[PDB]
C-alpha cells in the first residue's frame, strides 16, 4: 500500500496512512553545494541533524469561509531551534526543505486544499500606489491569510484569493511544486523542495526564497453534529543546510 | 537603565567607560525596543505591517472587497503603563449587503434569499404565459462600501 | 574590391531576423553557469501541465473560487445538463486563461488532443456516475443525455480514485486550427450529465464540488507566433 | 574557413536543403540565435512524483 | 527531430487497466492520450514543436523603451536622453520574460532613431544629416549633465555613432548579470533589516543609457525619438510561472488591482447555437 | 556582383568594435622592438601590488601624511575601536584611491579576496597584540571586541616581523559584486581592536603609527569596463 | 586560459608556519590567500581576467580632439581645421595612457564629422552633400594657409575625402615613434643646457592634422565639427605608475593644484549603520 | 584562403564555438586587436626581490 509512508529527518519522524505519493521539487532532490558551483571561499558549516529536522509551525483552523493562508521561508523558521540560530550568526545560507501539510477530517466531511510552493513569490500591495511592509509579507511562524474579497490596508498585501496576491490566476498555481488535500482521499501533502535560486547561496532574512500557500478550492463542509474544528498543521524540515560568513548574531 | 518602553539585551553591558581620549566608549544595543503583541487577524480584512510591530511601529487595516471597515484604519504601538500596547483595537469588516432585490410584475425570483452580498446573484422567472425581456439575473456589485445591483431586473410581457 | 550587388531588403530591420553582430563588450567573462532546478526547453512543457479551469465563469463569480466550482447535487436531476462549453482552448472564456490557453494566445495555430481531468471533492461517502461527453462540430449541442451519449463520451464512476480523465481526441478536418477559432475551424462542444445520480448517507452534504483541469497531450503543438491580446498599456509605466 | 553546414527547416516543397555558417566575431555573444535546439523533458512539471506512476494503474492503492 | 508523438492504433477493451482513473492529489499530471480512452487509428504525426522552443519564443526584437530629445536649447526641453535600463516599462515583452522566474542569455540590441522638425510659421532650413550618439554607462560610471559634458568622450564606455538614413544601429551584449541568471522576481529586500527596496529594483542594475545629437545646433527646434529593442538569444529559462493576469501598474513592483479570472457568460451550460438553417 | 544584403548596424561606429582597416602609411618600417623592463600584460598585475591605505581620512588630514597614520597608544584602551571601515574596494573613500581601488573604478564588477597588510612603525622596544576582525554583511558593526571576535579575525602579535596580513576572504552570495557597491552587494566591515595592549619601556614614545596596505589576491578579477569617475574637464586643455 | 587561481581546501593549523607574518620593508607584496589564514573549502574558480588585458583595456575608441570650421568666408571664422596631434587635451583617454610610462602600439583612427546651418531670418537653401578632406602633415611638410592652399593637393601626405551621410571615415596607422616606444612622461629637456621645453612636448612630435570643406562655398554660413578618435591596438605597455590624482590643468605639462588624497569622513571608526529594522 | 580559425569567448549558453579570420590588408597595422593574449607575470611588481621569499616563512631572520 503506497497510502502509508514514513519520513525520518534528524530526531523527528512523521507518519501517514493516507498520503498521495510525494512531489519532489522540479524533479530534483536537495543536495549540498558542489565545488564547481561554490563562490564563498570559507569552509561552510553543516549542522546536519541539528538543523535538518521537522519543525512544526502554529496550526491553523479551516473554516467554511476560509480563503487561504501563506508562509514565507526560510524567514518563518527564524526562531526554530538551531536552524534559526545559524540564520542569525551567518551571512549566507542554503537549504532544501521537506514541506508536510497535515489535515484530517472524516468520510463525512468534504473539502480540497491546494498545497503549493511558489519560488520568489513577490507579492503586491493593497493600495497599488503604495508599497508593502515586511511585517505584512511574513510574520514568523504566524500565518498570513487570504481574503475572499479585496483588501484596503496601507502597506498590506492584496489578500484577495483569486489573484493569489501576485496578480495572476489561482488556477494556474499548479505550475509550481504542489499537491492537493482532497479529504475524501487525502490526509496530508508532502513536497520536497530543492534549493531554487539564481545564486549558489543567499541571506535568509533579507530574501524569502519561496512561499507556501494553502488555498482551498473546495469549501470545507459537513452536516450537524460533525466535528466543526478542522485544523491544518504545517511541518517543514531543512535539507542539506549549509552556512557561510560567520559573524555576530543579527539583532531582529 | 532601559527607558520606556525598551528592554535589556542580556548579551550586552548597559555600561560605558570614559576612555583616555575623554570619549565615552561606543554604546551597543543593550536596550532594545519592546515588541508589541501580534496584531492578530481581521476576519475578511488585512493588516498592513510596513515596519514591524515593535514600540513606535504603525499598522494599517483594510477590508476585502464586499466588506466595509468599522473602526480605526490604523494603530500605533505606544507605550502603555508597564509595556508597549497597540493604540487602537482591531476594526471590523462587516458584509456589505445589496438592497432587497426588486419584485417584478408577472415574474418571480428563483430561490430568493434573505441577504445578498458581493457577487451573489438573483435569477428571475416569468410566470406561465409571460415572456422574459432582459437578462435573467442581476448581481450584487459593491462599489463603494455600499451595495448595488448590477442593473435593472428583467421584465415580463404577457 | 569584390564586385557586390545589394539585394532588396538591405539596411532594413526585421524584428524576427537572425544575423551576427559585433559585441559592445569584447572578451566579457560571463558568470559561471549554475545548474538551476526546473529548466524549461519548450513552452509545450507548460501547456501540458494541468491547471484548474473556471467552468463556472458567471459574472457573479469572476473574482471568487466559485468560478472553479462545478456543483453536483443529490436527488433526481435526470435530463439536466450539469455544464457545457465550446472547445476553444484559446478563445473560449473557460480555457482562455488556463496555463494551456494562456500559452496558445502567443500563437495563432494549434493542434493536438486535450486532457480534461475531473476531480470529485465531495465526501468519502458520496457516490455517483457522471457522463462526460464530447460532440464534434456539425450538429446542435446535445439537448438530452441520449444526444450527448451518441458522441465521444466517458462514464466516470466516483470512488477511491478521485480524478477521471476525459481525453478530447483531435478530430479535425485540417491538420491545424486557429486559436482565434471561427466557425470553419470549429472544434465542437463538451457537455456533462448525470449517468445515474449522487447518492449520500444521512448527515452528509448534498452539494459537492467538482474541479476541472485542462492540459495538452503528447500530440499537441502550437505554430504561429503572435502577441497575446491579454496585455496592453496606454503609456510607459513608472 | 571554419564553415559549418547544417540542415534547414522543411520547405513548402518537400515529400540541397542545408545552409552554411561561419562566425566572424570573436565573442560567442555575437553569434546568431540557437533556433535549432529541440530538447524536452516535461517530467519536471508533469510528473515530479517520487514514486513512478504507471498510467494503466490506480494512482492510489 | 522535435517531432510530436504519434497515435497508436487502439481497439476494443475490457480489463482492469484504469488509465482514465487517477488522483490529482499526487500533483501528477495525467499522461493519458486518445488511444487510452477509445478506439484510435494509427497516425504518423509529422507536426513539430520547433516554434515552441524558448529560443524561438523569446528571440524576437521587442521594444523596451522610448524617449524624445531636442536639438535646440529652447525652454525646458531635454536635449539628451537618459535611461535606467530594464524591461519593465513595456508590458508586452515584460509579460513574456515574467513567464519564467530566472533567465540567462546574450542579447541583440537594436535602436530605431527618427527625427522631425517642430511646426512653425517660418521654418525654412537646410540641415545636414543628423548624427546621434548612444552611450552605455555601467553602474558607477560618470553621468553627463549636458549635451557637451566631458562624459561623452566615451573613453572606455561602449558608445555608438549613427547618422540618419543608414540602417538602425545594432550590437550584441553577453550575460551581464553578476548572478548565475537574471532574476525576473525577487521576493526579498535590499537591506538586511527587511526594508528599503523590494523586488526587482532591489538587485537588478544594468546601468544607464544616454543619447544625444552630436550636431552643435539646429536653426529651428527639432526633436528625435529613440526606440530601444531587445532580442535575447542563446536563451535559458528556469521555474515557469502563471502568466500576468492583472494589468501592470508600476514598473518597479508587481502591484495590481483585483482582476477577473476571465470573461463572463450566461451560465455554465451556455453554448452559442451556431447551426441555424 | 555577389548578391549581398546589408544587416542592421551597418555604417555605424561603435567605439568598442574591432574590424580591419586600410593603413594610411603603407609599408611603414616600424622602429625595432626593444626589451624594456617592467612590462604590463594585465591590469590585475597592478591591483595585486600593496599600496598605503589612507584609513585616517578625516577632513583635517586629507592633504597630509597623517591620512595614512593609524595611531596606537600605551595604557588601558579596552573596548575602544582603533579603527573601522566598509569593504568597498572601489567605493569606500578609504580604498577608493589606492592602486587597487583606483583600477576597479575602470570596471563595474569585481570579485576575489583582498590582502590588508598592517605594519607596526613603533620602536623596537614596543610590544602588543591587536585583533583584526572582518564581519560579513548581515548584522550591525561590532560595537565590542566580543562581537568583532565572532567574525573572521586575525590576532596580530607585534615582534621582529613588522607586518601582518589580514586576508579578507571572498564570502559573497553572487560570483561578482559592483564596484559601485549598494546594500545588496554589501561586503561587510573591518574593525580593529586591542587584543591586549601596547606595553613600552621608560624613555620610549607612547604613540605609534600603524600603516595599512591593500592589494588583490590571486583570485581577484574585474569585469565591466567603464570610465573612472575621478577625472573630468569643462573644456579642452591648452 | 586567463583563468583565476582556485582556492585549496584548508583545515585546522598549529605549526611554526607564518604565512601571515612578513615584512613590507623588503618591498615584497605578500602572496597570501584565504586558505593560509583560515579554513577554506575547495572552489573551482572559473573567473577570467580576460577583460583586464592591457589590450582590452586600451583598445577602445576614445575622443582625443574636436574643432569647428565654417564654410563661408564671413568675419574672422576659421574655414579649416589645424591640430598638433597628441592625446593630452582629453582627460579621459589621457589618464589611461598615463597609467604607464611607455607605450607601443598601432592605432585605429576614426573621424566623426557633423555639420549644421547657423541660425538666421532668411536661410532657405538647397546645398548638395558636403564633402570633407582630412590631411595628415608629418613634421616638416608644407602647411596650408587657406582652404585653397596648394598643400591640399595631397601629393604624398595621407589624406581622406569623405561625404556626409556615409559611415565615419577610418584608417589604421603603425607605430610612428622614432623611439622604441611612445613616451607618456619625459623628465628631461629639449636642450642640453637643461632648458627650453620640459616634458612630453620636448620630444613627441606626431605632426599636424588639417581638415576643410572641399565644397567651394555655401549660400549662408554653415559650420562643421570634427571629432578625432583614437583606438590603440596590438598594445604593449611598460613601467606602471600612480593614476592621476590632481585634475589636469595644462596639456603641455603635469602642473597641478594640491589635491586631497581622497574624500573625508566623520572618523577613522565611522561606518554607516545600514541595518535599522 | 589563408583562413585561420580560433576559439570564441564563452557564451551565455555553455556548460561550434569558434570563428574564422582572414587578413585582407598588406600591413599588420590593419589587423584587428589582439584581445586574446592572456599572459601574466606579476612577479615584476609584487616580488621584485633578489632572494626568493617563501610565504610560510619569516620575511627576515
Ligand atoms: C550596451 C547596452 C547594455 C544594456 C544591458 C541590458 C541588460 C538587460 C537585462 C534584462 C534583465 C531582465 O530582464 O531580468
Ligand atoms: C594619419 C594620422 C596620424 C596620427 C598620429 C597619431 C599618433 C598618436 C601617438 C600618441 C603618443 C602618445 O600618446 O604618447
Amino acid at each position: 500500500s503506497d497510502r502509508v509512508r514514513s519520513l525520518t529527518l534528524g530526531n523527528s519522524t512523521i507518519t501517514t496512512q493516507e498520503s498521495a505519493n510525494v512531489v519532489v521539487g522540479y524533479g530534483r532532490w536537495p543536495e549540498y553545494l558542489r565545488d564547481d558551483e561554490a563562490t564563498a571561499e570559507d569552509q561552510p558549516t553543516q549542522p546536519d541533524v541539528a538543523t535538518c529536522r521537522f519543525y512544526t509551525l502554529e496550526s491553523v483552523q479551516w473554516e467554511k469561509n476560509s480563503a487561504g493562508w501563506w508562509w514565507k521561508f526560510p524567514e518563518a523558521l527564524k526562531d526554530m531551534g538551531l536552524f534559526g540560530q545559524n540564520m542569525l550568526y551567518h551571512y549566507l545560507g542554503r537549504a532544501g526543505y521537506t514541506i508536510h501539510v497535515q489535515c484530517n477530517a472524516s468520510k463525512f466531511h468534504q473539502g480540497c486544499l491546494l498545497v503549493v510552493c511558489v519560488p520568489e513569490a513577490e507579492m503586491g500591495c493593497s493600495q497599488t500606489d503604495k508599497e508593502v511592509a515586511a511585517m505584512n509579507l511574513t510574520k514568523g511562524e504566524a500565518a498570513h491569510k487570504f481574503e475572499p474579497t479585496k483588501t484596503n490596508g496601507e502597506h498590506t498585501v492584496q489578500s484577495i484569493v483569486c489573484n493569489a496576491g501576485m496578480g495572476v490566476g489561482v488556477g494556474n498555481l499548479t505550475i509550481y511544486p504542489h499537491q492537493w488535500i482532497n479529504l475524501r482521499t487525502n490526509n496530508c501533502a508532502t513536497i520536497v523542495m530543492p534549493y531554487v535560486n539564481s545564486v549558489p547561496m543567499d541571506n535568509m532574512f533579507r530574501h524569502y526564497n519561496f512561499t507556501l500557500m494553502v488555498i482551498p478550492f473546495a469549501p470545507l463542509d459537513y452536516a450537524a453534529q460533525a466535528s466543526e474544528y478542522v485544523p491544518v498543521t504545517v511541518t517543514i524540515a531543512p535539507m542539506c543546510a549549509e552556512y557561510n560568513g560567520l559573524r555576530l548574531a543579527y539583532q531582529q | 537603565e532601559c527607558r520606556p518602553g525598551y528592554r535589556r539585551e542580556p548579551s550586552l553591558s548597559p555600561k560605558l567607560t570614559c576612555l583616555q581620549n575623554l570619549k565615552w566608549s561606543t554604546a551597543v544595543e543593550f536596550c532594545k525596543k519592546k515588541s508589541c503583541p501580534n496584531p492578530g487577524e481581521i476576519r475578511n480584512g488585512q493588516i498592513d505591517v510596513p515596519g514591524g510591530i515593535l514600540f513606535g511601529a504603525t499598522i494599517s487595516f483594510s477590508c476585502n472587497t464586499g466588506y466595509k471597515l468599522f473602526g480605526s484604519t490604523s494603530s500605533f504601538c505606544l507605550i502603555s503603563g508597564s509595556s508597549v500596547q497597540w493604540s487602537d483595537p482591531l476594526p471590523e469588516c462587516r458584509e456589505i449587503y445589496c438592497p432587497a432585490p426588486p419584485q417584478i410584475d408577472n415574474g418571480i425570483i428563483q430561490g430568493e434569499r434573505d441577504h445578498y452580498g458581493y457577487r451573489q446573484s438573483v435569477t428571475y422567472a416569468c410566470n406561465k404565459g409571460f415572456t422574459m425581456i432582459g437578462e435573467h439575473s442581476i448581481y450584487c456589485t459593491v462599489n463603494n462600501d455600499e451595495g448595488e445591483w448590477s442593473g435593472p431586473p428583467p421584465e415580463c410581457r404577457g | 574590391g569584390l564586385p557586390v550587388l545589394n539585394t532588396p531588403g538591405s539596411n532594413q530591420f526585421m524584428t524576427s531576423d537572425d544575423f551576427q553582430s559585433p559585441s559592445a563588450m569584447p572578451q566579457f567573462d560571463v558568470t559561471p553557469h549554475m545548474d538551476i532546478p526546473g529548466e524549461v526547453h519548450n513552452l509545450m512543457e507548460i501547456a501540458e501541465v494541468d491547471s484548474v479551469v473556471p467552468v463556472n465563469n458567471i459574472k457573479a463569480n469572476l473574482q471568487s473560487m466559485d468560478a472553479y466550482h462545478i456543483e453536483v447535487n443529490t436527488g433526481n436531476y435526470q435530463g439536466e445538463k450539469i455544464f457545457a462549453f465550446q472547445m476553444q482552448p484559446g478563445l473560449e472564456s473557460v480555457f482562455k486563461r488556463t496555463l494551456m490557453g494562456e500559452i496558445l494566445n502567443y500563437y495563432a495555430h494549434w493542434s493536438g488532443s486535450i486532457k480534461l481531468t475531473f476531480t470529485f471533492c465531495g465526501s468519502a461517502m458520496a457516490t455517483g456516475k457522471l457522463l462526460l461527453a464530447y460532440s464534434p462540430p456539425g450538429a446542435d449541442v446535445p439537448a438530452t443525455r441520449k444526444q450527448a451519449m451518441l458522441g465521444t463520451h466517458m462514464i466516470w464512476d466516483i470512488g477511491l480514485q478521485s480524478s477521471c480523465v476525459l481525453c478530447i481526441p483531435w478530430i479535425s478536418q485540417t491538420h491545424y486550427r486557429l486559436v482565434q477559432q471561427d466557425e470553419y475551424t470549429s472544434a465542437g462542444n463538451v457537455t456533462c450529465w448525470y449517468q445515474t445520480g449522487i447518492v449520500v448517507p444521512p448527515g452528509t452534504p448534498n452539494k459537492c464540488v467538482v474541479l476541472c483541469f485542462a492540459s495538452a497531450c503528447n500530440d499537441f503543438s502550437v505554430r504561429m507566433l503572435r502577441d497575446t491580446p491579454f496585455i496592453g498599456q496606454t503609456a510607459l509605466l513608472q | 574557413m571554419g564553415a559549418q553546414v547544417s540542415t534547414q527547416k522543411t520547405g513548402a516543397h518537400e515529400t540541397i536543403i542545408h545552409y552554411t555558417n561561419i562566425n566572424y566575431y570573436k565573442d560567442a555573444a555575437s553569434n546568431s540565435a540557437n533556433r535549432q535546439d529541440f530538447t524536452q523533458d516535461p517530467g519536471k512539471f508533469t510528473e515530479p512524483v517520487k514514486d513512478i506512476m504507471i498510467k494503466t494503474m490506480p494512482a492510489l492503492n | 527531430i522535435a517531432r510530436v508523438a504519434d497515435t497508436v492504433a487502439s481497439g476494443p477493451s475490457n480489463s482492469t487497466s484504469i488509465p482514465a482513473l487517477t488522483a490529482v492529489e499526487t500533483g501528477h499530471t495525467s499522461q493519458v492520450e486518445p488511444s487510452d480512452t477509445m478506439q484510435t487509428r494509427h497516425v504518423k504525426n509529422y507536426h513539430s514543436r520547433s516554434e515552441s522552443t524558448v529560443e524561438n519564443f523569446l528571440s524576437r526584437s521587442a521594444c523596451v523603451y522610448i524617449e524624445e530629445y531636442y536639438t535646440k536649447d529652447q525652454d525646458n526641453v531635454n536635449r539628451y536622453m537618459s535611461w535606467t535600463i530594464n524591461a519593465r516599462r513595456m508590458v508586452q515583452l515584460r509579460r513574456k520574460f515574467e513567464l519564467f522566474t530566472y533567465m540567462r542569455f546574450d542579447m541583440e540590441i537594436t535602436f530605431v532613431i527618427t527625427s522631425r522638425q517642430l511646426p512653425g510659421t517660418s521654418i525654412a532650413q537646410d540641415m545636414p544629416p543628423l548624427t546621434h550618439q548612444i552611450m552605455y554607462i555601467p553602474p558607477g560610471g560618470p553621468v553627463p549633465n549636458s549635451v557637451t559634458d566631458f562624459a561623452w568622450q566615451t573613453s572606455t564606455n561602449p558608445s555608438i555613432f549613427w547618422t540618419e538614413g543608414n540602417a538602425p544601429p545594432r550590437m550584441s551584449i553577453p550575460f551581464i548579470s553578476i548572478g548565475n541568471a537574471y532574476s525576473n522576481f525577487y521576493d526579498g529586500w535590499s537591506h538586511f533589516s527587511q526594508n528599503g527596496v523590494y523586488g526587482y529594483n532591489a538587485l537588478n542594475n544594468m546601468g544607464k543609457l544616454y543619447a544625444r545629437h552630436v550636431n552643435k545646433d539646429t536653426p529651428y527646434q527639432m526633436s528625435s525619438t529613440i526606440r530601444v529593442y531587445f532580442k535575447p538569444k542563446h536563451i535559458r529559462v528556469w521555474v515557469p510561472r502563471p502568466p500576468r493576469l492583472s494589468p501592470y501598474i508600476k514598473s518597479s513592483n508587481v502591484n495590481f488591482n483585483p482582476t477577473n479570472l476571465t470573461d463572463e457568460r450566461s451560465s455554465i451550460t451556455y453554448v452559442p447555437d451556431t447551426i441555424r438553417p
